């Protein structure tokens, strides 16, 4: 029915920053909108309604504005207990939420930390062959992790993970899982994962060769 | 100005459906001297263990 | 304060039902409309139901519109949902949430979250992981630091927990969420990075434990 | 079927009380609410009051709230009505009523009426009539039909009888409803149409009955 | 307290004739309108609740219509039995009845035959004068009758009764009684009733001179 | 057909207030705006005021804004005006009217007026006329014609009428319309023309009669 | 899905009166506002009446307004219409229809309409049909295929079946529509080409039924 | 009242065809005009409404457009479940229905077979007389048939019935009927139906003699 | 009539807890809703609680949610409220308010009031008053009309009543409502006008009188 | 929470005056409105509901009017019975009342009698002293009084009484009380109490000096 947009999508950010994010609707809800706050693995906070009221108990720093199709959210001073998800929704025509903005603690770039670790011989005999490449606190989280096999391009046998930021440095964490089976991983040599990020000048690539 | 003043009537007949969904506070706190005067049928016939 | 409890919630096949209920207490709770909302990975936040203060009047979501069914009993201050015929795509975070007061002509939403419960739709037996080493060796190792972990592979269903030492170590652990699998079972994986002047002698084990199966396996990574 | 009795009506002097009683059978009574509802000339249908199954609650009219009390006695099936501190324009046709069966949040209202008892609140004393004869002569004849009567003014309380000729003669009579006078006592005419040919030879006399006093009065009308 | 008002108060109709009565309330009271039906010198009878709920036992001839503030009482075919009066009540806020609408039988014009009748000398003997003007078998119900005491109207001092529709032919018969002291009505000469009626082309009076 | 029926006019002292209602019926009042329209001799015809259907924009004319409230009761479907402060120019009879049915961008007057009712603000005690005799003579008669007639000067308030020999004489009869003077008591004459052989022998007698102060006079009138 | 079902529609005399009721299901009937439209051959597709989702407010077509009065039972999922002082032109097939879901500013109409009750005022009585068989000769004939039928002629009222032989002949059968004629009857015929080489030796009978008067006739065709 | 005109009133197409077709109203309704299709023996549904806006459920072949007076209806590609009747409908000022477009299956011209049947000896005793001309298996509809009775013309005495369109050949047949009283009937002797169809280059005539 | 009397108030030390009951009569208890409205001289009007006529539904003001708990004995006629949790703000007259009866979809509010009784939330002690002389001079005279007082002094709790010589001299008193200090205990004084000329003869005392401590005294206040 | 504010707080007026106050609600609150009196010392009764719906047993010289957020209530000809505190009461949503309306008696002008009384010794002794300024018998209310201790304002030591307005002269008095501790009242000598009102031309000032 009514569609929803929030930008951005994710906004790196410190404390003390002025914040602004924005919501749209495909049509007008005229100022129907809601606003609230999420932390991880907690419930949802209602923030603001009417686009502009303020929930009783809120802190006077946050501030609605927009009417119509366009609506922002605006934090004048970010402090750390506002480090959550935004969740814009309007009830103009039943009930639909946008995608979410999370506010991201911004730092300076550190680029990662690569390992790689070949399949357990237990696994192996177990039938399946894992392969894990890590890289271990990097910021921004943005990064690429590509599989090669013999020098051939791997797509579709990978699975990612993705850590929130880290409490002490507010860093990221990330593994990249490919999946195969006995007959296809002892039908190669050579495994690697090559990784890029703009924290390295030049890509960076870890390989192993099997059964060494 | 000028505009119309009546219906449309043309207009919304259905619900909101995001009008009010609670209760009234002010709503009629009495008791609706035209009610239900009559026994109920289907009530308890058992004999209430908790009774004198 | 206001307060709601979820519960209910668990692990269903597809195309069988199941019943949530919402306790709530703070409140008047006859007095007021009440949602339930749900949240998923693949959709974020959706709106499910919405039921008035009577319950007169109910509205559905397009998407589960005939097949769920939400209900009050105002005598026992619950809210209750009946699912039905429950598909895939419906695996999510439940949560039950109460509508603001206003004034008579605006609309309403909720302000009042319940704790949420998790719904998990899968064909998939309950099994315990498989718990493999993640060795460190020459190539997990950058100077005086290496890498070792430990990769909990093939479990169902949530969750697991995974300590290291029995909890002695807690420094530089990266435990990964959890990833959903084409064969329907869990997957994860637990690092820890350590002094690499320290392998060999120090002794580093995994312990897995996964309470639906009461499975517990103290897995030892042994570099190669 | 359903039948309602009234009782207890009957002449009371302003100021006095007097109790009115409804007995009910052909259905259960302690399962219905019921009605007492009055009717006079001048004021039309009244609703009087209202009492419950249970005689938990009853309501009453404005105009009566205060002097009538409404209850019941369902061991004996009897509906009761005190009215205290009568005044004039009490005097009216009271009728037991019973609520219909409907459904649990719809509005009621009656559907079987009793039979219905009348009440006179008057200061006026017991007293026979006095009949006066409506002569015929040639200013109350037309053609060959002429008109005779008889006068029966000021008596109290209602009703009187009057027959013609023993009851002999009904074709043309004529009894008109009483009036009430200024003077609380009341009046009426009897006439009947005769052949002019006829007078002079036919006797004709109007027989007034009036029990409440034992009054028995023939008295004969002659032409001038 | 609701007022309630029925249109017309008195309708004359014919068997066979379709019959509409109206039925109206001071304020709103929804559908809660019943309509009773009461033969002279007998109990009401229920006939409809809810404006257009058909009473068990009750001929399909009756119909109800109407919400808010406007009902209608429809009878598509009358019958003999139906002519009675009907009352609506509204049972929305408390009961309140209307004054009734009463069906007469509709018959052609009948001119009254006029009688007068002097007071008896009995009555002069006691201390009061009681002189009858009679209007007999005439239609419609009404007319008008004026006392005239040397040609001076009288008010105040005269009563009237009238009779009830005649089971054989449907006409009406009224008296009035004038009533004054004897003292009074020594104190002139000429005592006239002057009667109009839709059915006389000219007033008829009658008259007589006292003691006469 | 529709039908509009005004109330609540009559006579006010200068300064007090008065409540005109306007009951509806023979359409949905409540889907229409409604005005209220006066009109006086000296004004001519004058827009007081227009409510919405659902009294959500009110206007008023210049004259009155400020002392009068127009408002409506679409549960009774009654309209109401509110006049406060009244001066002695607002005396006219005043009137509501529906407005039609039109397109969604026409502008909008009204199509259907109801009777409407006369206001008449007025310092004027109530008091009964005097009425005075116009004798004719050789000065008011023209050939085989006559004129005699009746003066009724200082009442309050309208309307008084004129009947001649109890309504028995009404050809040749010309009541004039009343004027207001500068002292606030009305005042006009009725004439009539009358065969000049029958001076002398015919008795003409003028009935004046005033209903709100219960004045009812017969003057005889006789040449000189 | 969603579904409407009509019901109470038939014959009915001219001046009688006629209710419609239109059962709904498959949605939340109390949340909708719903129209009833009429179609007739003479006058295609008609608005009869809407109802608001809670009966505040009600349209009516020029033609029928004074007369319809459309109403709703919430409480039954019911739409009802009663048709008094039905009128000749008032013959048509009646469809309840369900308004759409829209925006708060948007006009609106009718997505989903019922299936439809057929309503036919005349003041014919019931009739049994007559059938006159339409006989193959040389004057119907072209080649080797002739043409022959039964004509079913004053009947009333609608409707009556036709089968060839019991059902056996299916093949070449033409039953043309109903036509109205100008007695208040309606008349068709019912046609079949058949091989003129089976003249004379193939029987061919047609069998008309009609319910409402429990008539069946077998009338064989015969050539000349 | 809003008047609508749809035209045409009837168009002659083919499976495959683009279709266009047009209605307007007599004032300015914006863009609040719906487009239904109707079956015959079935129930309207709804296929467009705001003028442009498609049904959910609607197959993206039809299309609409339009403003202000005027606005057209488009099918792409004609399908067979397609052959219905299409209503435009204003929703701007109460609602008025077009008086119906119905889409024709266009095939190859088939001159009609005509035939003729008399009135029965029943029905002549009976007191009527019913003659019969039939139009057997022809396409288009357009055709004339003109009742001669004795070389004059008739108007006002016969009655004509169509049928819809053949599911198997998609060809009409109609009916005639000639009424008349067993008096009229009997004072003429020659009764003749004369058919023109544009599949024909002259008219065909049929025609019998009273009791031959 | 409708008659409420309110019993239970009192002082109270803070954070102790206090039940008011509110007796009714004249009217069907049952039958109506009731509200607890206070006043006090920082807040004015303030509306306290609401509870139904059957106790299903309550509501209560802001400031006291949580703290006071409306009930009601319909079988007593008895109103109560509990107020726990005293702060030194909610010293207040506390009324009971009954409902007035109106239609089933207005909004309502209270017609009858009762009488009120005083709750006085303080943490000081019942302590008799000091009585200091406003002793009259030259600085206190104005021609012939000069003033003398008594001053009473650091009392609580209220009321306190002053006389003057036994109650013979009323004319001229002016005894000044009490005033609440910072230390919690209240003062107030008592002025008279008296002759010039007769200081230093006739004799003036103040009588206070202090119930609730059982204190009296009577002051003498003599010039200087 | 809906304000209400009523205009003016107190108003002046005299028997047989035209009384308008007004009452304003900080949003639109419909129609719900009513008018409660309540006299000095006395339970509140109410007056009006509805806005403009007179209550049973008031009489008609009161009226109220508005609608929205202003309404206003009108006395037409003020009575000595109406002399009391009138509130206006929202209950569209909870329950609010606004501050109260006295009318006040209005008479003539009277300057005040102005009157100093000294600490006791014996609350001298008891370690307290209070200095009483008495303004007697004065019109209108409004005054202002000023402490000077050695010409030196005082300030949060002083207390204020005023009486309600006399029965008799429908006058006020009041009685101001200067508090301190014998030590701050031995530190000084001279106490004067200055007072001005509309009546006065100049300020009077009453002063003692200490131990006089």
């Amino acid at each position: 029915d009514i569609q929803m947009t929030q930008s951005p999508s994710t906004l790196s950010t410190s404390v003390g920053d002025r914040v602004t994010i924005t919501c749209r609707a495909s049509q007008s809800i005229s100022n129907w909108l809601a606003w609230y706050q999420q932390k991880p693995g907690k419930a949802p906070k209602l923030l603001i309604y009417k686009a502009s009221t303020l929930e009783s108990g809120v802190p006077s720093r946050f501030s609605g504005s927009g009417s119509g199709t366009e609506f922002t959210l605006t934090i004048s001073s970010l402090q750390p207990d506002d480090f959550a998800t935004y969740y814009c929704q309007q009830y103009s025509s039943y009930w639909t939420f946008g995608q979410g903005t999370k506010l991201e603690i911004k730092r300076t770039v550190a680029a990662p930390s690569v390992f790689i670790f070949p399949p357990s011989d237990e696994q192996l005999k177990s039938g399946t062959a894992s392969v894990v490449c890590l890289l271990n606190n990097f910021y921004p989280r943005e990064a690429k992790v590509q599989w090669k096999v013999d020098n051939a391009l791997q797509s579709g046998n990978s699975q990612e993970s993705v850590t929130e930021q880290d409490s002490k440095d507010s860093t990221y964490s990330l593994s990249s899982t490919l999946t195969l089976s006995k007959a296809d991983y002892e039908k190669h040599k050579v495994y690697a994962c090559e990784v890029t990020h703009q924290g390295l000048s030049s890509p960076v690539t870890k390989s192993f060769n099997r059964g060494e | 100005p000028n505009a119309n003043p009546n219906a449309n009537p043309n207009a919304n007949p259905n619900a909101n459906p995001n009008a009010n969904p609670n209760a009234n506070p002010n709503a009629n706190p009495n008791a609706n001297p035209n009610a239900n005067p009559n026994a109920n049928p289907n009530a308890n016939p058992n004999a209430n263990p908790n009774a004198n | 304060q206001v307060q709601l409890v979820e519960s209910g919630g668990g692990v269903v096949q597809p195309g069988r039902s199941l019943r949530l209920s919402c306790a709530a207490s703070g409140f008047t709770f006859s007095n007021f409309g009440m949602h339930w909302i749900r949240q998923s990975p693949g959709k974020g936040l959706e709106w499910v139901a919405i039921i008035w203060y009577d319950g007169s009047n109910t509205y559905y979501a397009d998407s589960v519109k005939g097949r769920f069914t939400i209900s009050r009993d105002n005598s026992k201050n619950t809210l209750y949902l009946q699912m039905n015929s429950l598909r895939a795509e419906d695996t999510a975070v439940y949560y039950c949430a109460k509508v603001w007061f206003g004034e008579s002509e605006d609309n309403y939403s909720v302000d009042v979250w319940g704790q949420g419960t998790t719904v998990t739709v899968s064909s998939a037996s309950t099994k315990g992981p498989s718990v493999f080493p993640l060795a460190p060796s020459s190539k997990s190792t950058s100077g005086g630091t290496a890498a070792l972990g430990c990769l909990v592979k093939d479990y169902f269903p949530e969750p697991v927990t995974v300590s290291w030492n029995s909890g002695a170590l807690t420094s530089g652990v990266h435990t990964f969420p959890a990833v959903l699998q084409s064969s329907g079972l869990y997957s994860l994986s637990s690092v820890v990075t350590v002094p690499s002047s320290s392998l060999g002698t120090q002794t580093y084990i995994c312990n897995v434990n996964h309470k639906p199966s009461n499975t517990k396996v103290d897995k030892k990574v042994e570099p190669k």
